[PDB]
DNA sequence: CAGTCCCTGTTCGGGCGCCG
DNA sequence: AACGGCGCCCGAACAGGGACTG
């Protein structure tokens, strides 16, 4: 007979056609067996957890960790075989919650709520699924088996079934205190008002008192009433907001474990920090697949490592989001697809910092690049802000204006303004849109065998120009790009080149100024030199003009 | 009073599952002001975490609309009960719609509200409202009633439709009515002042039983067709030969008595691309031949009922846009092209969403269906902003992909 | 015409950061 | 040694289209 508490429950089902939890139970030291004995205890007269007997042929190993930054223990239930075998749950918990998308607040209190999922009821039929026994000794006693009645810690049902019933309790006060904010993200609460101090004391004292009729106990041990409040990681001030101090790893040698630690803090860093760079240290972590081993920092990876350090040397801060004021983004290069961003609405207050370094494509360009990067801004200001930034990029108004209008693909940047911070982004070369009159004209070709790998590249001219080159362990699509560089190689400042390669002419098209290629960068190298390129595309085995007479050439 | 039609999913197929995405403030603000007057007349009940699924939601305003419409994508919906609102209660596309002169379309999805939805489908519906900034969690609703954008709406109210417009198609019997999605088409030969004057007579039939007073006007006896064109010149270089025997060759895909003998024999050698090359006396016949091929029409072309549209977009600069439907690789139902739209010479985004509603307009009112495109455009572009310029109360199903022009096919 | 190859694309799961 | 959320950078597995060969 246990009390029913005010918190309505949650119907949870199981995956027909399965049963409950039957694992045997983990061998773990005496230092955990005298940390939960003394909970299941507390809990059972608590009316959180009631003993079952041989009723219940279920039964499931649990542990313990410690708790961070205290001497109390949190108790968790290995329920990896209980999820397998339990209902979805859609969950609702769709982002994390920035300190740059809060508004300005004259009074802030941040809660936080004591023993959250052992405050939750569960559902009743579904109570008998979750055995565990508790041996109080480690060999001599069996243990009285308990179950649970409230949200076990360990099960993935316990934060959707938290975060929905805390927002039914926290609806009714809200429509009671519509100009309060109440951030809620798991237990902790952040309250905000511009209230009086006095005032403000008042209504967090009705919202503790609310909680308390389901059960909600909001102690005074994490209970923040004057600022810097740590909240989500982050030190919030009246008129600022810094991330909590970030500490670097500094050893001797460094292994691939260590080098992930360091690229992790580093990316949560660069929300704030300006200029974070992890393109070197991300790029030690190819290929090698063994944590454990040592990795020598290149001297790219160093400068790089070394810059980063420097910039978390000097404090920086965020400032807080004032609607009545436009957002703005401004995007700078920093080199080999590296991209840094700031967001602000003063000059020089920034909301939030950012990169974009993400290489997709075997061929792109710095005008791709700019538009992915505006993209992912626009994307990540709208779960802050709910609005667009107008966007202040470092390329020409022409250069965007012939860049989109001549794509093929429809490609789009919102409302931006240019601003003149070097390097500009720049197209590097531009194919032409008819032939060159007084311009040789070379016709390329290039044949390979799929068997011996083998093949040949080359052209002809209607100068009676002509070369044939051949190539071992190539491909058809190698030998095509070969032989539209060996008529760059061989051509003048202008040349018309034709090919029947649509794979050679699809990427040239592009106006790549990157590769993964080795060979479509020195074509890119040799298009830069060319003062005027024509590239023109005919059907393969046609016997058009000059193709069919480089295709004797090279096959 | 009305009992529930049974719903039940195709076998082997589970609800939807798909994320809810980033919305905007005025968006946001606008869907917590609609749920919240959608759930105090009983037509949505908020829902916790047990239900599984769910399916995105976010807000639209109709062309020369400043009113918001809540919109849900039920696209993965839709075809998860495909076997219900097609094979059990279907409505039958009515092939003389495309043959009137003003077709108006006429938004009745609020009537749908009035008829009780399935118990045990009514999971399915849901769909879950974000916040900005995450400050809550998502609140999570589900229907009660009909849905607007699901296929199975029209089709379980289409016995009702049908009792409600009997005494207008009696009064006029020329005049065709289509039902889709949350859209009625109504079409007829009458002119302009008769025919406005009879669709403000179908509006009280209506009423007398929030967009109604909208009226979107078609005229599908004006829509025209591109087709294959080929270029004119008093002097042909080697580089417009080049260009020319590229496109007949390709277009000898469609049509197959095109030829490229004696147009080719122009380019023996290896010839500069600027040289002048005379056409001969047969380059003559043969081009003027191709000229009369691409005029004459595609053999065994006709529309299967059992087939999918495919719908082709080409962005030819400029604010140029060409088509093509089809459900059989150089099968084409119909090809053409716009032009001057909505965001012209500024935003490739705006006219690529506007020319999609465009084409899926044409083909519920030729065909009845929606087709899936062929988008030119990176998916994560057109993710970002088509929601924002979206004017429709459905979703047609896109894919993305990447072809570079090798020639120009559709328009020279 | 099938069956491959070459090349490029997306998807997904895990590594890490971070929150509770 | 547990669960859920979001972000990044990584590689493996898979998909799809042009082109060559039997
Ligand atoms: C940190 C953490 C948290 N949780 C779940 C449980 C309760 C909520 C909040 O956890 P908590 O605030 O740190 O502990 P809590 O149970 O609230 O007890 P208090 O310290 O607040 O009194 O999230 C979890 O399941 N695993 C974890 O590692
Ligand atoms: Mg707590
Ligand atoms: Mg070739």
């Amino acid at each position: 007979m246990v009390p029913i508490s005010p918190i309505e429950t949650v119907p949870v089902k199981l995956k027909p056609g399965m049963d409950g939890p039957k694992v045997k139970q983990w061998p773990l030291t005496e230092e955990k067996i005298k940390a939960l004995v003394e909970i299941c205890t507390e809990m059972e007269k608590e009316g959180k957890i009631s003993k079952i007997g041989p009723e219940n042929p279920y039964n499931t190993p649990v542990f313990a960790c410690k708790k961070k930054d205290s001497t109390k223990w949190r108790k968790l239930v290995d329920f990896r075989e209980l999820n397998k075998r339990t209902q979805d749950f859609w969950e609702v918990q769709l982002g994390i919650p920035h300190p740059a998308g809060l508004k300005k607040k004259k009074s802030v209190t941040v809660l936080d709520v004591g023993d959250a999922y052992f405050s939750v009821p569960l559902d009743e039929d579904f109570r008998k699924y979750t055995a565990f026994t508790i041996p109080s000794i480690n060999n001599e006693t069996p243990g009285i088996r308990y179950q649970y009645n409230v949200l076990p810690q360990g099960w993935k049902g316990s934060p959707a079934i938290f975060q929905s019933s805390m927002t039914k309790i926290l609806e009714p006060f809200k429509k009671q205190n519509p100009d309060i904010v109440i951030y809620q993200y798991m237990d902790d609460l952040y309250v905000g008002s511009d209230l009086e101090i006095g005032q403000h004391r008042t209504k967090i004292e009705e919202l503790r008192q609310h909680l308390l009729r389901w059960g909600l106990t909001t102690p005074d041990k994490k209970h923040q009433k004057e600022p810097p409040f740590l909240w989500m990681g982050y030190e919030l001030h009246p008129d600022k907001w810094t991330v909590q101090p970030i500490v670097l790893p500094e050893k001797d040698s460094w292994t691939v474990n260590d080098i992930q630690k360091l690229v992790g803090k580093l990316n949560w860093a660069s929300q704030i920090y300006p200029g974070i760079k992890v393109r070197q240290l991300s790029k030690l972590l190819r290929g090698t697949k063994a944590l454990t081993e040592v990795i020598p920092l290149t001297e790219e990876a160093e400068l790089e490592l070394a810059e980063n350090r420097e910039i978390l040397k000097e404090p920086v801060h965020g400032v807080y989001y004032d609607p009545s004021k436009d957002l703005i983004a401004e995007i700078q290069k920093q080199g080999q697809g590296q991209w840094t961003y700031q967001i602000y609405q003063e000059p020089f207050k920034n909301l939030k910092t950012g990169k974009y370094a993400r290489m997709r494509g075997a061929h792109t360009n710095d005008v791709k690049q700019l538009t992915e990067a505006v993209q992912k801004i626009t994307t990540e200001s709208i779960v802050i802000w709910g609005k667009t930034p107008k966007f202040k990029l470092p390329i020409q108004k022409e250069t965007w204006e012939t860049w989109w209008t001549e794509y093929w693909q429809a490609t789009w940047i919102p409302e931006w303004e240019f601003v003149n911070t070097p390097p500009l982004v720049k197209l590097w070369y531009q194919l032409e849109k008819e032939p060159i009159v007084g311009a040789e004209t070379f016709y390329v070709d290039g044949a390979a065998n799929r068997e011996t790998k083998l093949g040949k590249a080359g052209y002809v001219t209607n100068k009676g120009r002509q070369k044939v080159v051949p190539l071992t362990n190539t491909t058809n699509q190698k030998t095509e790009l070969q032989a539209i560089y060996l008529a760059l190689q061989d051509s003048g400042l202008e040349v018309n080149i034709v090919t029947d390669s649509q794979y050679a002419l699809g990427i040239i098209q592009a106006q790549p100024d990157k590769s993964e290629s080795e060979l479509v960068n020195q074509i890119i190298e040799q298009l830069i030199k060319k003062e005027k390129v024509y590239l023109a595309w005919v059907p393969a085995h046609k016997g058009i003009g000059g193709n069919e007479q480089v295709d004797k050439l090279v096959s | 009073p009305i009992e529930t039609v049974p719903v039940k999913l195709k076998p082997g197929m589970d609800g939807p599952k798909v994320k809810q995405w980033p919305l905007t403030e005025e968006k946001i603000k606008a869907l917590v002001e609609i749920c919240t007057e959608m759930e105090k007349e009983g037509k949505i009940s908020k829902i916790g975490p047990e239900n599984p699924y769910n399916t995105p939601v976010f807000a639209i305003k109709k062309k020369d609309s400043t009113k918001w419409r809540k919109l849900v994508d039920f696209r993965e919906l839709n075809k998860r009960t495909q076997d219900f609102w097609e094979v059990q209660l279907g409505i039958p596309h009515p092939a003389g719609l495309k043959k009137k002169k003003s077709v108006t379309v006429l938004d009745v999805g609020d009537a749908y509200f009035s008829v009780p939805l399935d118990e045990d489908f009514r999971k399915y519906t849901a769909f879950t409202i974000p916040s900005i900034n995450n400050e809550t969690p998502g609140i999570r609703y589900q229907y009660n009633v009909l849905p607007q954008g699901w296929k199975g709406s029209p089709a379980i109210f289409q016995s009702s439709m049908t009792k409600i417009l009997e005494p207008f198609k009696k009064q006029n019997p020329d005049i065709v009515i289509y039902q889709y999605m949350d859209d009625l088409y109504v079409g007829s030969d009458l002119e302009i002042g008769q025919h406005r004057t009879k669709i403000e007579e179908l509006r009280q039939h209506l009423l007398r039983w929030p967009f109604l007073w909208m009226g979107y006007e078609l005229h599908p006896d004006k829509w025209t067709v591109q087709p294959i064109v080929l270029p004119e010149k008093d002097s042909w270089t080697v580089n417009d030969i080049q260009k020319l025997v590229g496109k007949l060759n390709w277009a000898s895909q469609i049509y197959p008595g095109i030829k490229v003998r004696q147009l080719s024999k122009l380019l023996r050698g290896t010839k500069a691309l600027t040289e002048v090359i005379p056409l001969t006396e047969e380059a003559e016949l043969e081009l003027a031949e191709n000229r009369e091929i691409l005029k004459e029409p595609v053999h065994g072309v006709y529309y299967d009922p059992s087939k999918d549209l495919i719908a082709e977009i080409q962005k030819q600069g400029q604010g140029q846009w060409t088509y093509q439907i089809y459900q059989e690789p150089f099968k084409n139902l119909k090809t053409g092209k716009y032009a001057r739209m909505r965001g012209a010479h500024t935003n490739d985004v705006k006219q690529l969403t506007e020319a999609v509603q465009k084409i899926t307009t044409e083909s519920i009112v030729i065909w009845g269906k929606t087709p899936k495109f062929k988008l030119p455009i990176q998916k994560e572009t057109w993710e970002t902003w088509w929601t924002e310029y979206w004017q429709a109360t459905w979703i047609p199903e896109w894919e993305f992909v990447n072809t570079p022009p090798l020639v120009k096919l559709w328009y020279q």
